């Protein structure tokens, strides 16, 4: 898996 | 005087090479920070520094706080830290040991991750102050201008300072309460546990706890007194910690990213129960938590119910930006 996912605040 | 520093750099490099051998155990690591990537990474950078300075008119002036002084302290510390790792995970290696060194939650495991983090920070500092071996500490630019202004008016061209002098200087701008508060701050700022604060270490901290007018306030409210703040944790440790909070979607904890220094890594449990980690750019931490709260993502620090109200701090931080 990717390590650092997208910012969920947009 | 031409050859002491060279001997120092050489001694270090050989020691890194020797320590790399002791990290023979498969369970290491391999997620950042990993001593096994770091050791030869740091070794080569030291060679570059050694090499860049055979042929040097540089870099910069050479009083205390200059490049020569920086390396004297830096190398001393690297050696100290290397011995601690040596002692932790002997010998050549020998067999497969120690089993506790890799149980999630164990003490040794924490002792090891903390050392691994120190190595990551030690390499990061060197890479920042001697990119490609070439010293730039007399020109280095801090990311947040008011921090930069401060560091250059207080410290001049110096890239490094003893803690005591640094505290005194910081104190005349943001007062530092003596005792346990002053100790906590030192522990947070002195990433390399060297007893000295570098223009790099200061860049990290002033970015992490921006904005400048509330620097210490932010550190106090969001780190010292926030139950979601986890000092000096690795990524894998976060994953392990939040395993228990997989029940409570919205549970979260935050720490400084290890691979993007100056930045935060929020770790949260999603709706699905999956543990996700995200690095925000490039807002104050107060803005990050408030928005994550308001959107349902960041609700329960350490899996616990008390989430400090940061409404005023967030407003105060936007006002100062
Ligand atoms: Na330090
Ligand atoms: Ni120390």
């Amino acid at each position: 898996l990717q390590r650092y996912s997208s910012d969920p605040t947009g | 005087r031409q050859w002491e520093e060279a001997r120092a750099l050489g001694r270090a490099v050989r020691m890194l090479q020797r320590l790399e051998e002791q990290c023979v155990d498969p369970r290491l690591s391999v997620s950042p920070p990993s001593l096994r990537d770091l050791l030869p990474r740091t070794a080569q950078l030291l060679r570059e520094v050694a090499h860049s300075r055979r042929e040097a008119g540089g870099g910069g002036p050479g009083g205390p706080g200059g490049s020569g002084d920086f390396l004297l302290i830096y190398l001393a510390n690297l050696e100290a830290k290397s011995r601690q790792v040596a002692a932790l995970l002997p010998p050549r290696g020998r067999r497969s040991a120690n089993d506790e060194l890799f149980r999630a939650g164990s003490r040794l495991r924490r002792q090891l991750a903390k050392l691994a983090i120190i190595f990551s920070h030690m390499h990061a500092e060197l890479h920042a102050l001697f990119p490609g071996g070439k010293y730039c500490g007399h020109m280095y630019q801090l990311t947040k201008a008011p921090a930069h202004t401060f560091w250059r008016e207080s410290c001049g061209a110096r890239c490094v300072l003893p803690w005591a002098e640094f505290e005194s200087l910081l104190g005349t701008c943001h007062p530092v309460e003596p005792g346990c508060t002053a100790l906590a701050l030192r522990t947070t700022i002195d990433l390399t546990c060297s007893g000295h604060v570098s223009i790099f270490e200061f860049d990290v901290f002033t970015r992490l706890f921006q904005p400048w007018p509330t620097l210490l306030k932010n550190w106090q409210l969001l780190a010292v007194n926030h139950p979601g703040y986890m000092a000096f944790l690795t990524y894998d440790e976060v994953q392990e910690r939040l395993q228990a909070c997989r029940d409570k979607p919205g549970s979260y904890i935050f720490r400084p990213s290890c691979t993007r220094l100056g930045q935060w890594a929020i770790g949260y449990v999603s709706s699905d129960g999956s543990i996700l980690q995200t690095i925000p750019a490039n807002k104050p931490l107060s803005q990050v938590l408030l928005e994550g709260q308001k959107d349902g993502f960041y609700l329960y620090p350490d899996g616990k119910t008390h989430n400090p109200d940061l409404t005023e701090l967030g407003a105060e931080n936007l006002y100062f930006q």
